[PDB]
């Protein structure tokens, strides 16, 4: 009862710090998904990134 | 509470007894810890002994003036004491009797006051005393089981 | 005098940098970016700054933003809330139970109910089942409910 | 009790180990050396600029282009510039877009909006059956419909009965509608979504219906999940009236909720626990039986039921054990489950007023009267008029 | 009887800001704006104090009766509740309270507004022989 009670106080501080860590635990890596063929894709993508003419907006 | 102005017995108390428990018990804090530990002088332990009957009586009035504000400032330090650390183990005849009411004070803080801290401070004082005292301690637990007033 | 000249000069370049907003980090994502909910504008996902990060900023925390790049700056404990505007008029509370009331009964009755659960809520939970629910002050305007609330 | 305390000793060790163990695995020791692994990390940094804008993906076309709405400026016809495939994507999801060129970098986040943050109370309550003040039979009805098909399909298949898509709780209020929803939600150990109905009511045009459908989408990604729609009547058939911007609003948010739960059939995608404090005076437009099958009605506790609610309560309490539980119940007259709880709490607080620490036989008697009085003044008393 | 006229004459004498609003201005402009506007007017006067806050009309705001079954009533019942409050917060400081004009004494509440929350509650004589003597004497 008594012996446990101190474990209770300490555990709460532990959980707080852990909530931030789940983000990291899932992955530090910035990536979502990617396979070796979107590397080829990427060279093309670069120009589209470079230029402000693209992306294309939707209008009506 | 180590004061020779009376809180403890440098001579036989009777005046602070009634008065102190209502607001927050000041009398028993210094009496049980400070007097026992500083003087294990046996002529001084006899004054405490005479005082002892009074000490028993203190538990029923103390249960009358329960309320969380009244109880919280009164004792944090009794909880902390260890008998072998006041070295009051080394006189058996008079300190053993002083333990009999000392327990009755502690029990109210332990469960009724619900927070984690009160239990843990309170554990250290009960164990050391219980093992040393044994046989008389079993009688002491029974007296508490019945309760001076039958409340929560 | 060198220092004064420098302060103005640095101040001028540092400041010129367009934009600087505020957001709140509602949450963080596995891309080691955080979602910022800009309060009257579009939401923007930005990288952590070197000034403060995900470890440093816990969720649903208000933050400062720098530039048109919506990068993190500092952490703000404050948030725009009608509560903030209500405090301005409120100013500094006044009154005590005694002024309002007059009778010793009135002061005792309010005092026990309210004060003790703030001091220790853990005790109350134990005491019954669960924590005490809302309380109701009612009376004629010869106790004045909002005024009493400031005295409490 | 003992078991609950023990679980905590294991969990204290677990936090410490998990934080160290996380570090070696996540990367910077499992640092990408793999062609697939390195390619995703390196490529997204290069395409990405900062700032970025979030969007929600409005629809996708199968020719590797999609249409998104970004938070800022207009909508964009974006291409799938590397990374995620078509299948991975679905409409109603939130995706991340680079400002430099809006394209879907991906989702793996189960969305990210300020809306989702409010919805995800994801980490379960400690609340669980028989930690509740409840009636034994009433919780076991909530479990039978919602929980049981997932846990044991065995009983439902042999029997030959149809699994529901939610359930509905309605009062007489003060029956622990919300307590029940939280008890079941811990037991599944599936993600618990929560939203209050008023948040879905707003004076903006069209915002409400997006959120109502959104609850089911967020939940689907997380799934299994239990979606807690607190006070359904609030979007529904309880007034925002016809003179505050309610005239348009209520009818749309209410209707929007009603059609998906109904579908064209009982879909059975994700389970729902719906709590309402009444359907007693309110209008029809709400979900009927045979899509959510069982609808659970609460009584107003009788003498016999009051034994089950009370025994749970007397354990945390003390000195109502001395006096027989049966006699105490008999003495008190019929009251709702929140009222019974309130007497018991109030017993602990009133002792403190008396100048006593905690509940005694005497304190327990007085608390019964006080609540009863509030009710007796409020609504009709004894003998006819 | 030019009850409001008196409020004009003192307001002019001060040579300070005067913020003058109607009841209609307190209630919404974008639906639900109305309670927010109640907080704004009072605080704005404090920033540019000395100043006077004047309310011409509280003919449907200080009335006890309200519904919520009528959507319109909801903003109005809030404006009354906020006005009771402003009087509490103002007290034991140098902020002067709300100065108001009404047609009658039965529109306002008898147990939520009462004297010593407004120092002076002034009735203007309906019979008054002398007042009339003064109106004729201007002509003289």
């Amino acid at each position: 009862q008594s012996t446990y009670s101190r474990q209770i106080k300490q555990v709460e501080d532990d959980i707080q710090q852990l909530l931030k860590k789940i983000n990291e635990l899932t992955g530090i890596k910035e990536s979502d998904t990617g396979l070796a063929p979107p590397a080829l894709w990427d060279l093309a993508a670069d120009k589209q990134t470079l230029q402000s003419e693209q992306p294309l907006q939707v209008a009506r | 509470m180590e004061e020779g102005g009376r809180d403890k017995t440098p001579v036989q108390s009777q005046q602070p007894s009634a008065t102190a428990p209502s607001g927050a018990d000041e009398k028993s804090s210094g009496k049980e810890r400070r007097d026992a530990g500083e003087k294990d002088k046996e002529q001084e332990l006899s004054e405490e002994d005479k005082q002892l009957q009074d000490e028993l009586e203190m538990l029923v009035e103390r249960l009358g003036e329960k309320d969380t504000s009244l109880y919280r400032p009164a004792l944090e330090e009794l909880r902390r004491q260890i008998r072998s650390s006041t070295t009051s183990m080394t006189s058996v005849p008079k300190p053993l009797k002083f333990l009999r009411p000392h327990y009755g004070k502690l029990k109210e803080i332990y469960e009724n006051m619900a927070p984690g801290e009160n239990k843990c401070f309170a554990a250290d004082i009960i164990s050391v005393l219980a093992m040393t005292m044994s046989g008389e301690r079993e009688c002491l637990k029974y007296r508490l089981v019945g309760s001076q007033e039958e409340l929560a | 005098l060198n220092a004064k000249v420098r302060l103005l000069r640095e101040e001028l370049q540092l400041l010129q940098e367009q934009g600087s907003y505020v957001g709140e980090v509602v949450r963080a994502m596995d891309k080691k970016k955080v979602l910022v909910k800009v309060h009257p504008e579009g939401k923007f996902v930005v990288d952590v700054d070197k000034n403060i990060d995900i470890n440093d900023v816990t969720p649903n925390c208000r933050v400062a933003l720098r530039n048109d790049s919506y990068t993190l700056h500092k952490i703000l404990p404050n948030k725009v809330d009608p509560l903030v505007s209500l405090m301005m008029v409120e100013k500094v509370p006044d009154s005590t139970y005694e002024m309002i009331g007059g009778l010793d009964k009135q002061i005792k009755e309010i005092k026990e109910v309210i004060e003790l659960p703030v001091k220790h809520p853990e005790l109350f939970e134990a005491l019954g089942i669960a924590q005490p629910k809302g309380v109701l002050l009612y009376g004629p305007p010869g106790t004045g409910k909002t005024l009493l609330a400031r005295a409490v | 009790t003992q078991c609950r305390l023990k679980l905590l000793k294991l969990e204290r060790i677990k936090d410490y180990l998990l934080m160290e163990e996380e570090f070696i695995r996540n990367q910077e020791q499992m640092k990408p050396l793999e062609e697939k692994q390195e390619e995703e990390r390196s490529k997204v940094d290069d395409l990405r600029g900062t700032p970025m804008s979030v969007g929600t993906l409005e629809e996708i076309i199968d020719d590797n282009h999609a249409i998104v709405s970004t938070s800022v400026g207009s909508e964009h016809y974006v291409s799938i510039l590397s990374f995620v495939d078509k299948d991975l994507l679905e409409p109603g999801c939130s995706v991340l877009l680079n400002h430099k060129v809006h394209a879907v970098i991906g989702v793996l986040m189960d969305d990210t909006d300020p809306l989702v943050t409010v919805m995800k109370v994801e980490k379960a309550p400690q609340e669980t059956y028989a930690d509740i003040g409840g009636l034994d039979n009433q919780i076991q009805e909530i479990k039978e419909s919602v929980e049981l098909p997932l846990t044991h399909p065995e009983y439902y298949e042999e029997m030959g009965i149809k699994p529901p898509k939610g359930v509905i709780l309605y009062g007489p209020p003060g029956t622990g509608k919300t307590l029940l929803a939280k008890a079941v939600a811990n037991q599944t150990s599936a993600t618990f979504l929560r939203v209050v109905g008023s948040e879905l009511i707003q004076k903006y045009l069209g915002d409400g219906p997006k959120l109502v459908r959104e609850l089911f989408r967020v939940a689907e990604e997380h799934a299994p999940s239990i979606v807690f729609i607190d006070e359904i009547d609030a979007i529904g058939t309880k007034r925002y009236d016809s003179n505050s911007g309610g005239e348009r609003e209520i009818q749309r948010t209410m209707l929007e909720l009603l059609n998906q739960l109904d579908g064209f059939d009982s879909r059975g995608d994700v389970k729902v626990i719906m709590a309402t404090n009444r359907i007693e005076t309110l209008d029809p437009a709400l979900i009927r039986p045979g899509r959510i099958d069982r609808k659970i009605e609460f009584p107003l506790p009788d003498e016999k039921t009051k034994k089950r609610i009370f025994q749970i309560h007397t354990s945390r309490m003390t000195l109502a054990d001395d006096v027989t539980l049966d006699d105490l119940i008999m003495a008190k007259d019929d009251l709702s489950g929140a009222d019974i709880k309130a007497i018991c709490t109030e017993a602990g607080l009133m002792a403190l007023r008396e100048r006593r620490m905690k509940v005694t036989n005497e304190d327990f008697k007085k608390s019964k009267e006080n609540v009863l009085y509030k009710k007796q003044e409020g609504t009709p008393e004894g003998l006819y008029l | 009887c030019g009850k409001t006229m008196l409020a004009k004459a003192v307001a002019h004498h001060t040579t300070a800001a005067f913020i003058r609003v109607v009841g209609s201005e307190f209630v919404q402009k974008y639906l639900g704006e109305g309670p927010r506007m109640v907080r704004d007017v009072f605080r704005l006067a404090k920033e540019n104090a000395p100043a006077i806050i004047f309310i011409d009309e509280i003919d449907a705001i200080a009335t006890k009766r309200f519904d919520a079954q009528t959507g319109a009533d909801r903003e109005v019942q809030r404006i009354l509740l906020e006005l009771l409050n402003q009087m509490d917060g103002f007290d034991q400081n140098v902020n002067v309270k709300v100065i108001m004009a009404t047609n009658r004494a039965d529109t306002l509440d008898p147990a939520l507004l009462r004297p010593g929350r407004l120092d002076r509650k002034i009735e203007f004589p309906l019979p008054d022989r002398r007042q009339k003597r003064l109106i004729f004497s201007t002509i003289t």
